[PDB]
């Protein structure tokens, strides 16, 4: 074909696997397939540098990158390991031109990288900062003032410097482009009346979740300048209990006949929850992460979600809650249970097995669980793996570590074993309770298709992770911490790291003798010691480090290791 | 009220709005337009197509099919014909990919094993 | 008690 047939050709192929597929066919195709990509995916920033993706993919508009592995998220990650994504801005800022999103999750962003966003690139269209850090509203307010085709600014769970609201007053008064806006993470109040007036003039809103700093109050006068709204994060849900308050509330959010998506609820009072009602016949996620409120409230309101797909709740719904979730939500696809006070032993609330016991009997179409609880049998783990062999992604976590089963003592081996043997499509698994390497050994023969597993406080020996290595087809990232697993199981399947995003250890028995074996070994693998005593040399070669990450690369060594990071 | 010529010098008579369909054919636009890049079979099909504004076709006729309507420039077609062969394409090897469009790989080893690492651990 | 377990991203109190 002319090159400008197969050219079109590949304008109807988006999914990054189907792109790279089709850069191997023959050299044309390669050089043809570059030239009009138009996402790139890049889930390890240190996997390939900036320099290398421009010269491959020129005319590239949407860039997603991810820095820090999982564990970042507790606490595991010191302080300036890496992730910045400046040097990628830089590189991007003078080829890139026409760009239009950038996507980042646990990177390091700076209100320079923020301002050199603005003005490099005119077309600019959606920003995602997820679970980043490193910047300020002063980046924001560049953002604001500048990015006159701005449709996305989501914040998701960032840690910014809370300098000043201030920065949405920059968006100007012709800016009128704003699609989906995510300030949840904003400790500072943005000024009110410039929200309201934003709000106003930008009829494509679909998505605004607010900051805790919005007043309830305050809340039914954005509503009602914004009845197109799909998804709807509120501000703060407290205040004095009146008539008049609530009516208005009622009324704004009765007028809102397109939301699907309610979140937010922070110091949600009950007295005013029943005002969301009117909503939640069509509502599709609800999020009730922040909502301290007790079992029979959360009731009241779930009877009122037939068509429920997705729930984040806390563990205050208790057995009894979830037990009539399960009878309304026939469609619920998703749960997710946090716990209410995750640093107490003793339990709070009367959520146990039993509650996820009841949802995997009465939802047929959950797929996808994170529950928190403190105890846990294998007679449950069996049943929710009979009940529901669909599931794809299964994560539990007693809070207890190395809690066996709590009617006969037994690790909960067989009961997540069940879980690998049922659910043949588990992508992802994580593990809690008193487990030895027979739970290893059943992942290892079972779980072909899961690409995440997470680990803690867990197994014997290291032939439990060896069978993981071993066994486990279809993994991407295996991520460890405070088990007695150690050079034997990872130098013996050195070559199984080379077809996977990362191997996180941490707190496990790993030497410095083999982390610096296995850098000798694969040269195509960033082996890094993460160790805050000083250089490892100075201990010997036998002692285990503190932690150690694991990462294929093209790119080879990192340039920006601070002290305590050493590349073998 | 148009006259099509193919390139086996076989008229074909078409309403305006029809031949007009095909930006190549407008600019053109009459003793009759000649299409010396276009078959008689494959230009009865583009009439079809055009008439009715079916993919139920053979390789090589779908092949010849693209060759028109980008020849011709009638886009609703191109996207058509496009949207088929891409649908070819996914969720295919590379390696099943050139067994179906025929296409040998001119690759040495060591060139494909630079670009698959690339592109898996970096892009996907 | 240990670090980063349980693994939230909840303030402790
Ligand atoms: O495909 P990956 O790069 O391995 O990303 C996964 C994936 O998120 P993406 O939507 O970015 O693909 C998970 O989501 P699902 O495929 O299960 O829908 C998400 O899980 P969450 O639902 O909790 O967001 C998880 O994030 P996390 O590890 O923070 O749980 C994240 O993995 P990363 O940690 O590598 O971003
Ligand atoms: O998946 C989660 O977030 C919870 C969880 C359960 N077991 C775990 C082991 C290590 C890290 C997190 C978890």
């Amino acid at each position: 074909f002319p090159e400008e047939v197969l050219e079109h050709v590949f304008s109807f192929i988006q999914l990054d696997k189907d792109r790279n597929s089709v850069s191997l066919v023959c050299k044309s195709w390669y050089e043809i397939e570059r030239w009009c990509r138009r996402k790139v995916f890049i889930g390890n920033c240190y996997a390939v540098s900036p320099a290398t993706v421009i010269r491959r993919f020129p005319k590239v508009r949407s860039v997603e990158l991810k820095g820090k592995p999982h564990f970042a998220d507790f606490n595991l990650v010191p302080d300036g390991w890496g992730g910045y994504v400046y040097p990628w801005i830089e590189a991007m800022s003078s080829s890139y031109t026409w760009l239009e999103e950038i996507r980042l999750k646990r990177m390091v962003v700076t209100d320079d990288c923020l301002e050199l966003i603005a003005k490099s690139f005119k077309n600019f269209k959606v920003l995602v900062l997820s679970s980043c850090e490193g910047f300020s509203t002063d980046g924001l307010a560049a953002i604001a003032a500048t990015c006159r085709n701005l449709k996305e600014l989501d914040l998701r769970e960032s840690d910014v410097d809370d300098v000043s609201g201030h920065w949405l007053s920059h968006f100007p008064d012709t800016y009128t482009s704003l699609v989906s806006l995510n300030i949840s993470c904003l400790a500072s109040e943005v000024s009110f009346s410039a929200l309201e007036r934003l709000v106003t003039r930008c009829p494509n809103l679909k998505s605004l979740k607010l900051n805790r700093a919005v007043p309830l109050e305050k809340l039914a006068t954005l509503l009602q300048r914004a009845p197109q709204l799909e998804e709807l994060g509120t501000g703060g849900y407290t205040a004095e209990v009146r008539p008049d308050v609530y009516s208005g509330l009622s009324v704004a959010l009765s007028g809102c006949k397109e939301l699907r998506c309610l979140s937010g609820f922070w110091d949600a009072v009950p007295a005013y929850l029943p005002a969301v009602y009117s909503v939640c016949s069509r509502l599709t996620t609800l999020n009730l992460s922040y909502a301290t409120v007790q079992s029979y409230d959360l009731v009241k309101l779930l009877c009122q979600c037939p068509k429920l797909q997705r729930l984040w709740v806390l563990d205050y719904i208790e057995d009894a809650g979830l037990e009539v979730l399960a009878s309304t939500c026939k469609d619920l696809r998703e749960l997710r249970v946090f716990p209410s006070e995750p640093f107490v032993m003793e339990p709070n609330v009367a959520l146990t097995e039993q509650g996820l016991v009841s949802v995997s009997m009465g939802c047929p179409k959950l797929e996808s669980v994170l529950y928190f609880c403190r105890q846990m049998t294998n007679a449950a783990l069996i049943t929710i793996a009979r009940n529901r062999p669909n599931m794809t992604r299964f994560r539990l976590c007693i809070i207890e570590p190395k809690a066996p089963d709590y009617l006969t003592l037994e690790p909960l081996d067989i009961g997540f074993g069940a879980i690998v043997e049922h659910c043949k499509d588990l992508r992802r698994l994580s593990l809690s309770g008193l487990l030895t390497d027979k739970v290893f050994e059943y992942i290892g023969t079972y779980a072909k298709k899961m690409e995440m597993l997470s680990v803690a406080f867990a197994g014997d020996s290291d032939l439990g992770m060896h069978h993981v290595l071993s066994g486990c087809d279809s993994l991407r990232k295996l991520e460890i911490r405070d088990c007695p697993f150690g050079d034997k199981a990872l130098l013996a399947n050195a070559s199984k790291l080379e077809t996977m995003r990362s191997l996180w250890m941490s707190s496990c028995s790993v030497s410095f003798g083999a982390c610096k074996l296995l850098g000798q070994k694969m040269p195509k693998l960033n082996v890094e010691v993460i160790d805050e005593r000083g250089a490892p040399d100075s201990r010997p070669e036998s002692c285990p480090v503190e932690r150690v990450f694991i990462y294929r690369t093209v790119a080879g060594p990192r340039f920006d290791m601070p002290g305590f990071v050493w590349n073998m | 009220k148009i006259v099509l010529k193919s390139s086996d010098g076989e008229s074909f008579e078409v309403e305006e709005a029809v031949a007009l369909e095909s930006q190549t054919i407008a600019h053109m636009v009459d003793n009759g337009v000649p299409l010396p890049n276009v078959t008689s079979k494959i230009l009865a099909k583009v009439i079809e197509y055009c008439k009715r504004h079916f993919m139920k076709i053979d390789q090589a006729t779908l092949f010849e099919l693209i060759l028109a309507a980008n020849y011709l420039n009638i886009k609703n077609l191109l996207d058509l014909t496009c949207q088929t062969v891409a649908d070819m394409i996914k969720g295919k090897t590379p390696e099943e990919i050139r067994t179906t469009f025929n296409i040998k790989n001119d690759f040495t080893p060591e060139e494909e094993e630079e670009v698959r690492r690339e592109n898996q651990w970096a892009f996907e | 008690q240990v670090v980063g377990w349980p693994p939230v991203r909840n303030y402790r109190k």
